[PDB]
């Protein structure tokens, strides 16, 4: 409708920090009694905006979608308004349509967050009903119990957020990980986006260079930036926006020039590795001209041999810091040798003309005339992690960076961009072996798996192959439920244990919703996301910010870490009325009341005297932060890893990582390593060889990854009612298909469906299917393919295209037009 | 106009501890024609004020077709003579069985420890028979 | 919140009926665009009511939830207001706490609708997805006709509403049941509330009383009512209030006089037969008095030895119609021997002393001082059409109605209070044989089953055994679904039916909603309910009423008989396109556009020249009524059969049947019918032996049914987030229950689940559960066991109680006080 409610002068103001996306973007939550508002006289709100009269271009970011009326456990209704904070440096005031979103997607019981899940669900053998939190507890607890007994740590099954903002951050990860690993010490443990535990970065960390290693500000002072694998206006908003395209626009110029005196700073250019033309091409190109941007259309999986390709370009010219590399490197000649590719090889593999080739070198790490190698940022995502081989492929870029001196100077970096934000505080994973648990659980192993803050049904590479066996195997507990009438708890844990011996699988949600799971789950847990409870996280450039709690969370639903300690004390009263002190003692550890107290036990405990082994973003300084220090320091927050504290200076934290050379390696050196180009994996190569189309896949700027709020908002659903698949139009022409029509996309692996979106800019035999989505899962159609670290070629699978018929409601209701600005 | 919001009067009730347990107190608010009671429930409830946070305050007109209601004592409910309607005055007028579509209103106070004083300050819910609760 | 949009003077209005309960309240729908409304002053509003000044009591009936915003496929924005009609003669402006609802009710894209069917859900193996319509009916069709050319109709179930208002009526249930038996020509059709295609009423038919035989105005001129089995303050609310009530309070009493000049008229008086004491009870005390009101609270089964034993006295005591026994009546000396039971024998069956028995004959039977009988109006539901042996119930409680001649006679009446609206026009059953559907399916038979507007995961009798043997066998189908890549329709239809050669069973659900049927279901296709279409529809005196169209349904929605042409349109076409003339002419008479054409073809030809056979509630005079001439008389309608009609009088009906005496038998004359007492049947008495508790269940006055719109309302579900079970408060002491906690309740059929709700009204070892809901389905514990015609005893059940634990958000918002008012 046509009006809002003002906030009060004196209205309550929170900090918040966006609970999606890497950039970690600052807002401001208002809240106040539902029948108070502010007047319009900008010293009569809270916004101390002047609405007397129209407000100019970005004076406000102000939409009903920023508001809520909120109903607290006391029964008493407040107005709320989700804002993002002009003086946070991070967005400067932007919101992104998802971070936008925050107000509408808070926990109402008639609003966009009905559906929350206010108390723990049962799947009662035939039919879901409530239960008790002690009831699901004795279930859940006796469950673990029992697989302990019998089958040790082996038996019990996670899969479970490793990340920061909503549904992560450093009081949940450590709460998770304490209770996974110090007191159950299940090795049997996945991450939210990948089936192992393992990291996205291993290649790039043994090298020496952590993935998180400059500031947002280098985005502002670098000659070039490189965006590998990576649609950052999309996925990464307002770091694109607030910082990378006033750099395009020459806004940063002056501090370059205050900076460095000596140097010169050309007009600032783009270049983008990406086979596919997204709206971040077509945005730079609006903003920056044809000339200053360089799309690197590559051929899918062809990384490897453009970066090799590169490398060897740029040590045959010279283009290299030699006292850089002699002084604080190793394995370079070794690298030279194994890594060597000509520039017609390069062509030939990649498809990239040998003049676009020798033009990105010529842009990134030719010697400007003042002497000086270009400041080049090389910003990385899933098109490279998810790509042909990611620890290769980092392999490969790596070398070229570490020969560039690319990290470590200001301007620079060879980063993450990032998916969620960060917040990592965790006990060591307990095995010495990677498992890929999706192949165990498919195999028939496990009695209990939980999906904590994921749902890898839409978002599992090979996704059918898991979803089949997960149904199948929740169905044989579901069977041998059904025949118990009057059973005690203790007995009803017997028959489930023992349907887990004939092929079953319980299988336990903790999450804010349903979701898909619940076609599988036998059991529900409700969890609470931030402004519910206090959240701490860092963003991609290690900034570390409180977001306050400013409300109830819906029913019983309670913050992760302490839903872990409730699991932990359950697990710890049953040893210990069963006699079993030592047993006891490992679930120790979780007296905790508030989410403040998880974080004093992991984060601010690393490294300290007395401390278990602790792995933490913050490092051994995390001690010195505190929520009420956090609270102090704002949207702003500090740089981690923090140096220094006072009363009189606040956190004192870190801008970038390795200016003065020294690497996290043994010897202090970056270490470069041999990259071969193998082609794709066989594996991806068979569906190659069957199937016409690529089948790439990835995000839409307006959806937040498997739609868990977006599925339940009126405008979301009328605009993406269905995963959509970009396609070439001579191919829908050869299909007979136009906008708004239903396929079927299908390989060897799997079958899926979505809507059909002609996009001129989609070269023939390639498609972009939306990702992870609540009406036609596109993993469906992703192979079992992961590198050596069990990591997946998410980005490598091609498959067929039937058409199903034309879905006239979409043609009537849902814009195909183009999504590429010009 | 701008204002989204109801211009509400703040009308004294009395000051908390001259309420008795399970005593109701008549007034009227927000103006002479809405019939309203206030009780000390003499245990604490969810969104209840005073010392005790256990005093609540409604409209007494049945929201079904706006007969007064009256207080029953020993349920500590609102009665409805017309078509049997009772409200639960300790779940903030929820209806326990009836034939209205919405919770008895609730009188919002304000407790000020200050001068022990209660004031009614706005409503939660619309009061029968009324296009908006100040009229 | 705390004001509404008044509706502007010059506001559109169409009528509406009450989509729920059988009184088919008369409501009036205003609708206006958004950004205007009405002014405060009288004549500047719709409602012509003062807003200047406070309301008096009974002025209006106006909440919010009775206001809506509706979005139409125009994308336009409109108030609605839907309201009671003051001069409505079935309810005089009153609305229940159900129908008050309806607003919130109608599809909007925020608000309690918001999940409401939009377009086909196919089940794709592994995931919903939407598909079109012509894939639906592809594959709907294809299966259908697959099964009709190999297996015959006998492979293809229904499961169907037979009923009127939302979700049925005469459109509708024309168009489904031409379908199905003229088309399909399929025998294995059941009905929404019971296993087979049979009545409720089969023995009252038989002896020539068709079970709708009064006027609601019969309630105000009666001397005594009986409620046998009924809960009508809650079941029938405003036939309770607006004609039951004013008699016993003598309001009537003038209007009685002025029909029978030299008739005494004793205050009225009223009683209950029903083994618990309800809200009905306690409010027919609070209005009459307890001196007249007799609870006969019989023990569980025992109505046909309360009515033989009542018959018994009243035939020795001479308190019976000799002429009229004598002129209009068959086999009456037979029934007094077949029924003979002494008040003794009587009262140890029931448990009702042989006082109270005396008294209810003396009140109802006895001759009033002038010399007439009284006129005694004897009102059943399902306490007895769910009861012990529905056929012998109606069997002795007619031969007591017929003998005291208490049909015919104004005020009088033994009648259905009836469930639904009725508005029933099909063709007739095609088989000779009544089939357990349920069974039936159970056993593995059957192709296609399709629930259409009916959910009996949560409503069949042993729903336990019902849903088991569909997951399983939906689960098969799912299976084989899977292995398909890239299959056209027609290949899919082979994959599908081979897997029912192996045990599977597709299932399609025609609904408003997902419901629980989603966890089993195929297909799902979305209906239309009254105000996106046109409706027709009687009440429970046989009033029919238009509810007029006046906003759009959600994206496809339709109406069902229009979703039936649909489907046999699609037959048609496969069955030309096959070259199979005979077959393609069976489907020909679906040329349907709109609702008013299902009425033409199916109500206004019933009985004509050239028709084929038709059985419809409207009669052979069913063609005099058109939807123009329902429009002229409004809510007030006419009750069938219709008489006359010409344009100056309008539709002219019946009031009352049987006013002459003659009956619908083969000679003119009510019959008489043996009913012989059995005790319980051995299936019950087995459960009964076996476990403690008795287990009623049935109606909540708020809550609608199976919760289908409720389980959205966030007021509803904070009031009853869980089915409830009514314990004595003596047996939860012993239990160590008390309100909020929750319960197993089970027996040898099934396990469920409620939550304690003490109540000092319930005897000792009885208790009361919501039936129907979605959390905590009572249908579980429901035995197999049905009469000779397939009616279920629901109301027939024992089982034992378990604490499952303490709810104690339940505790915090759920009230526990008391639902009878006194
Ligand atoms: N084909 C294909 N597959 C992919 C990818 C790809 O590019 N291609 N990308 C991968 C990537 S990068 C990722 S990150 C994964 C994402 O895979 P998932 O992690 O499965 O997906 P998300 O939507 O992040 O899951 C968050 C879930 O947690 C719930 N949730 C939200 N807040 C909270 C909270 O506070 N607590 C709890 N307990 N639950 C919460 C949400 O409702 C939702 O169910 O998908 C991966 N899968
Ligand atoms: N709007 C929105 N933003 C999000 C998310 C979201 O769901 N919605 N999710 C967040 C998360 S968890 C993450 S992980 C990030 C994802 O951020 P990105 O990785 O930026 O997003 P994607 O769409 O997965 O993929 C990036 C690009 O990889 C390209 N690509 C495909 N195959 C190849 C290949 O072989 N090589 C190369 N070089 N490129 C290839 C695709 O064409 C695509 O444009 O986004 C985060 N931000
Ligand atoms: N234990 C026990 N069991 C009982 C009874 C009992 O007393 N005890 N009672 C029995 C009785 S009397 C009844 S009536 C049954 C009820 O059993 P059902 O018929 O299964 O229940 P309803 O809730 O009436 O079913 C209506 C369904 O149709 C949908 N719907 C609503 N409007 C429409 C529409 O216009 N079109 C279509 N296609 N769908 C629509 C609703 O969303 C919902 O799923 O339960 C029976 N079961
Ligand atoms: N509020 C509301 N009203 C509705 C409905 C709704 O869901 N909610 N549904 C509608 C429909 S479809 C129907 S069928 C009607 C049903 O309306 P009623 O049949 O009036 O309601 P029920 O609660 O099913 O059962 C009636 C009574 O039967 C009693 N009873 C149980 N066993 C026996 C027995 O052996 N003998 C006797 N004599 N009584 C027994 C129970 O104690 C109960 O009070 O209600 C309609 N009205
Ligand atoms: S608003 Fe949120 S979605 Fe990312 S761009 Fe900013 S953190
Ligand atoms: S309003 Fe509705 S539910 Fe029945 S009592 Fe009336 S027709
Ligand atoms: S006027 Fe109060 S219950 Fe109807
Ligand atoms: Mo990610
Ligand atoms: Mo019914
Ligand atoms: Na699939
Ligand atoms: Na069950
Ligand atoms: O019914």
């Amino acid at each position: 409708n046509d009006r809002i409610t003002l906030p009060p002068a004196n209205a309550q103001r929170t900090n918040m920090t966006c609970h999606f996306c890497i950039v970690g973007c600052g807002y401001h939550v208002y809240k106040w009694p539902e029948l108070q508002e502010g007047g319009r006289a900008p010293e009569q709100n809270a916004l101390g905006l002047d609405f007397r009269k129209q407000l100019p271009p970005l004076a406000v970011t102000l939409t009903p979608a920023m508001t809520n009326v909120v109903t607290e456990h006391n029964g008493r209704r407040y107005n709320i308004m989700v804002v993002p904070d002009k003086a946070c440096v991070v967005n400067s005031g932007l919101s992104s349509t998802r971070g936008g979103k925050m107000a509408s997607y808070m926990y109402t019981p008639t609003g966009d967050g009905k559906q929350r899940l206010k108390a723990p669900r049962l799947y009662a053998a035939d039919q879901w009903v409530d239960t008790t939190w002690d009831h699901a507890m004795a279930l859940y607890a006796g469950l673990i119990k029992k697989t302990l007994d019998k089958d040790g740590p082996q038996g019990v099954f996670f899969s479970c957020f490793d990340h920061g903002g909503a549904g992560g951050g450093f009081e949940n990860t450590w709460g998770t990980g304490k209770l996974m690993f110090s007191a159950i010490q299940t090795p049997m443990v996945r991450i939210h986006n990948r089936p192992a535990y393992n990291s996205e970065c291993h290649a790039t960390r043994e090298m020496g260079i952590g993935e998180l290693n400059n500031a947002y500000e280098d985005a502002q002072l670098a000659d070039v930036i490189w965006s590998i694998g990576n649609n950052p206006y999309e996925s990464q908003t307002n770091y694109f926006l607030n910082h990378w395209l006033p750099n395009l626009q020459g806004a940063t110029t002056s501090k370059k020039k205050e900076r460095f005196p000596n140097e010169n700073f050309p007009q600032a250019r783009i270049i983008f590795v990406d086979p596919r033309e997204t709206p971040s091409v077509a945005i730079a190109r609006h903003v920056a001209g044809n000339d200053r941007v360089l799309h690197l259309a590559i051929e899918p999986g062809t990384d490897t041999a453009l970066f090799n390709g590169l490398f060897t370009y740029v040590v045959e010219q010279g283009w290299i810091d030699k006292p850089f590399i002699e002084a604080h490197t190793k394995g370079f000649d070794d690298a030279v040798k194994t890594n060597r590719l000509s520039l017609d090889e390069c062509s030939n593999i990649t498809g990239v003309p040998v003049d676009m080739l020798k033009r990105a070198a010529e842009w990134s790490y030719k010697p400007k005339a003042s002497g000086q190698a270009p400041r080049t940022m090389h910003a990385y995502e899933k098109g490279i992690i998810w790509g042909n081989d990611n620890y290769v492929i980092q392999s490969a870029l790596l070398d070229l960076v570490i020969a560039t001196h690319n990290v470590g100077r200001r301007g620079t970096g060879c980063v993450r961009m990032g998916g969620h934000q960060e917040g990592y505080t965790r006990p060591p994973y307990p095995g010495d072996k990677k498992i890929y648990i999706d192949q165990e659980l498919i195999k028939g192993k496990g009695r209990i798996m939980t999906w904590w803050g994921c749902n890898n049904f839409q978002t599992s590479n090979n996704a059918q192959a898991l979803r089949e066996a997960i149904l199948q195997r929740s169905a044989i507990v579901k069977q041998a439920m059904q025949k118990a009438r009057g059973a005690t708890t203790e007995e009803m844990v017997d028959v489930i244990y023992e349907a887990t011996q004939n092929g079953g699988l319980f299988v336990t949600s903790i999450n804010l919703y349903p979701t898909k799971l619940a076609e599988a789950a036998h059991l529900m847990l409700p969890a609470a996301h931030p402004g519910e409870m206090n959240l701490t996280s860092m963003n991609g450039e290690r900034r570390i910010r409180l977001s306050e709690k400013f409300m109830d969370p819906p029913g019983t639903a309670m913050a992760d870490c302490l839903i872990a300690a409730r699991i932990a004390n359950a697990l710890r009263d049953m040893y210990q009325k069963d006699g079993k002190a030592e047993m006891a003692a490992q679930f120790e550890g979780f007296d905790w009341k508030t989410e403040e107290d998880a974080f004093n036990d992991g984060f601010r405990r690393a490294g300290q005297p007395g401390a278990p082994a602790i792995d933490s973003q913050g490092g051994s300084t995390g001690h010195l932060v505190t929520y009420d220090r956090l609270r102090k320091s704002g949207n702003n927050g500090v740089q981690l890893p923090v140096v220094s504290w006072d009363e009189s200076k606040g956190l004192v934290g870190t801008e970038m990582l390795y200016t003065e050379g020294k690497f996290d390696t043994d010897d202090g050196k970056a270490h470069f390593k041999p990259a071969p180009w193998n082609g794709l994996p066989a594996t991806v190569q068979q569906q190659k060889d069957k199937y016409r189309f690529w089948l790439n896949n990835g995000r839409n700027n307006e959806v937040w990854q498997t739609a868990y709020h977006d599925q339940y908002n009126s405008l979301m659903q009328e605009r993406y009612p269905m995963a959509y698949i970009e396609m070439n139009p001579d191919d829908c022409k050869q299909l007979d298909v136009t906008g708004g029509d239903i396929v079927e996309v299908y390989n060897d692996f799997g079958s899926t469906f979505a809507m059909v979106y002609p996009v001129a800019e989609i070269k023939r035999g390639q498609t972009f299917m939306l990702f992870g989505y609540v009406n036609g899962i596109q993993g469906d159609v992703t192979t079992d393919w992961t590198d050596r670290n069990i990591i997946p070629y998410y980005k490598g699978t091609w498959g067929d295209i039937r058409k199903v018929g034309s879905m006239e409601e979409f043609k009537r209701t849902v814009s195909f037009k183009s999504r590429r600005f010009a | 106009a701008g204002r989204t919001t109801l211009q509400y009067p703040a009308t004294q009730v009395s000051v908390a501890k001259n309420l008795k347990a399970n005593e109701p107190v008549s007034f009227t608010y927000p103006d002479t024609s809405s019939p309203c009671v206030a009780v000390k429930l003499g245990s604490p409830v969810p969104g209840g004020v005073g010392p005790n946070n256990d005093i609540v305050a409604y409209s007494v007109l049945c929201t079904h077709m706006g007969f007064p209601t009256s207080y029953d004592k020993s349920s500590k409910t609102f009665k409805c003579p017309g078509h049997f309607t009772e409200f639960d005055a300790e779940k903030a007028g929820q209806m326990i069985c009836g034939q209205a579509t919405e919770n008895l209103p609730r009188v919002l106070l304000r407790y000020d420890e200050a001068s022990d004083a209660l004031t009614a300050v706005g409503v939660d819910g619309l009061i029968y028979g009324r296009q908006a609760n100040v009229i």
